[PDB]
């Protein structure tokens, strides 16, 4: 019963330490992904913010040229 | 932040540098931030002799003083030019304290990191300046363009790059360096009509030559109608006699050099053209966005005033990329100011103070942060 | 929880948790301890407790534990649980021992004892592999089949890094180099570490340096004389694959390998050859790893695929994989108790760990 007791034991050990070992990968990976997505995130808010910034000009720029050049200037 | 204050806008261009004040649509006074210096110092003892020559000193003299570019491949090769260039700058042109004012500095694609924690150390300790943000000079130029989907073709004056854009996804991995812009074409031009006879080697002349091509030189359609057009008829050639008294005849050159831009087979070397290399860019898009990619392709740049190039762009999407999908090239006039229009309009702003770095977080995450935050 | 690896020449402390050890310092006493001793040699006599892997004096080992807690770690033992290693084939004798002491003369609150090259494999990995420690006083070749070494199969060879030493210090001194003291070995182990490779073809390398002087190299003396070494620099190193340049009879690591993949079970070769990985400081040499490759695919049928695992960091592999094995939480329930111990006496050792 020892023996049998001891290669069950050892057979855990090691299948927990690669699975210890792969969760890391996991983690890492999974990690400069989202750090990577959040770079795609970031540097396109400031597109949205342009956009939307050209929308509001050409939006007032529209109701300027209205009411015939607002009463001719 | 406060709307009295304006924050200093410098962006450091191949062939030029611009200067102004946010709220202006235009910029004010342009000035290349180049440093000129004598091939030889200790010549010119006596008449007020200087380390370092910026703006108009260097410009007056420019016929005796060789022209260096301090960026070579948006590398730095000398901190203490820019660091010169940015004292006087403040102290002298402006008359401004970067310490009262905040500063936006730009920086070329594919900047290694080391170079970037050295900027940042360097203007955040001898400075001291509160915040720090960059910007890459290409997305910037395509925003104020006013569309955020299409790909940036920018055959610069030193180096040649493309940056495809995704509404906003700027795509590093995507953005392709290539050695070869208009430095490398135009020095074939010297050397061609060097052996052709034709000696030019003061800066002066270089510059003269530089400006007849801007203001004469057209980018050629049909290259078979200009050949028809020459053999024909002589009224677009012109014999122009320098200042000096120099008697110069130009020929062929003179619309062989827009050919060589977009064709450089004339200088028999095997090597992939700026139009392939774009071309290669695209390819490494996804498929699909391919199709609004090309429907929304934008010219820009700082060293793109060639006129006619639109026109070439024009015939070269319609022969590679299929005719039955609606093509506009939008090319405004202030495309060379885009970059300059794209960080006033960023300096303009009061709610992105929070996505400028404060001095807290700058001092609590080391200069790294701005690898994090600034793209 | 406390990790040492009280290897033959080096010992390597530090806590569990950590990428790499905290403290490393010579396995010697004098009862000044490690660099102390090593500096101080003109005052008391230098002395090893291990040797061959082998614990030969309990009275000195108690003092290395001592420095090494009390001094290089600065912890008190009392307060940690304290994980040891032991070289394989072990006498059971000496396991009883290292508890007894540190249950009763350091006060452990628990501890456990576990084999070398079985934390290597941790280190590397593997669940099933057959693992090359190859140290400075011992080499040995243990195969390991989920997780459970087959003592059977255990192979030790006794040619590690001194032996290396000693045969350096000889042909230097047959170019012509006089190297004979212990302060003269360091100076020799230096170079070793610093020059020595493996060749992949020793007869080619041998020609090549001798119809020219690509493969030489200049080396600086702590007293500043220059000088160069040329054949030297490969002919050490394959003293491992051919002992009988010092006088041995007795096979290479290679064979040594080979042998004791042929003393296990057929099922399981084909996993031992694809997970054959190295460790320990003698392995650190360039080129090892592709002789190691190329020899035994030249003994081993063309069937088997085999591959070599060296990591970058093999030297303290021993030490990364007590600190894998100590920070697990599957591993808690395996520690000997201070009540086990006064209930049990020092065979609960053999109960617990393996």
């Amino acid at each position: 019963q020892e023996r049998r007791w001891k290669v069950a034991a050892a057979k855990k050990l090691v299948r927990t330490v690669v699975r210890h070992h792969e969760e890391k990968q996991l983690r890492e990976e999974r990690g400069k992904k989202e750090e990577q997505s959040r770079l795609r995130r970031i540097a396109a808010s400031t597109a949205r913010e342009i956009e939307c910034f050209w929308s509001n000009i050409e939006q007032v720029v529209e109701i300027k040229l209205r009411v015939e050049l607002e009463e001719k200037r | 932040m406060d709307d009295d204050i304006a924050a200093l806008v410098v962006d450091n261009g191949s062939g030029m540098c611009k200067a102004g004040f946010a709220g202006d649509d235009a910029p004010r006074a342009v000035f290349p931030s180049i440093v000129g210096r004598p091939r030889h110092q200790g010549v010119m003892v006596g008449m007020g002799q200087k380390d370092s020559y910026v703006g108009d000193e260097a410009q007056s003299k420019r016929g005796i003083l060789t022209l260096k570019y301090p960026i070579e491949h948006g590398i730095v090769t000398n901190w203490d030019d820019m660091e010169k260039i940015w004292h006087h700058t403040f102290y002298n042109e402006l008359r401004v304290a970067p310490e009262e004012h905040p500063v936006l500095l730009t920086e070329a694609p594919l900047n290694p990191k080391a170079n970037r924690e050295k900027m940042t150390q360097i203007m955040f300790e001898t400075f001291n300046t509160p915040a720090m943000y960059v910007a890459i000079q290409a997305v910037l130029s395509l925003y104020a363009s006013g569309r955020t989907t299409g790909i940036v073709m920018d055959s610069g004056d030193g180096v040649t790059h493309t940056v495809p854009i995704y509404e906003g996804y700027a795509l590093p991995h995507a953005i392709l360096r290539l050695d070869l812009a208009g430095r490398d074409l135009t020095d074939y031009l010297m050397k061609i009509l060097t052996e052709r006879g034709y000696s030019f080697t003061t800066t002066a002349e270089r510059e003269i030559v530089r400006d007849i091509k801007e203001k004469l030189c057209y980018v050629a359609l049909d290259f078979e109608q200009e050949m028809a057009t020459a053999a024909s008829s002589s009224s677009l050639e012109k014999s122009y006699e320098l200042p000096d008294g120099q008697v110069i005849t130009i020929g062929n050159e003179r619309f062989r050099c827009p050919e060589a831009l977009f064709q450089p087979s004339f200088l028999g070397m095997e090597s992939c053209g700026i139009h392939e290399t774009t071309f290669n860019s695209i390819m490494k898009c996804d498929v699909d966005i391919r199709k609004d990619l090309y429907a929304n392709t934008v010219l820009s740049g700082g060293t793109t005033m060639y006129p006619g190039i639109a026109d070439r762009m024009q015939k070269e999407i319609t022969a590679l990329a299929p005719s039955t999908m609606k093509i506009k090239i939008i090319a405004p006039p202030e495309r060379k100011y885009s970059v300059w229009i794209g960080g006033s309009i960023l300096a303009s702003l009061s709610t992105f103070q929070q996505m400028w770095i404060s001095k807290q977080e700058y001092d609590e995450s080391g200069p790294s942060i701005v690898h994090r935050k600034c793209f």
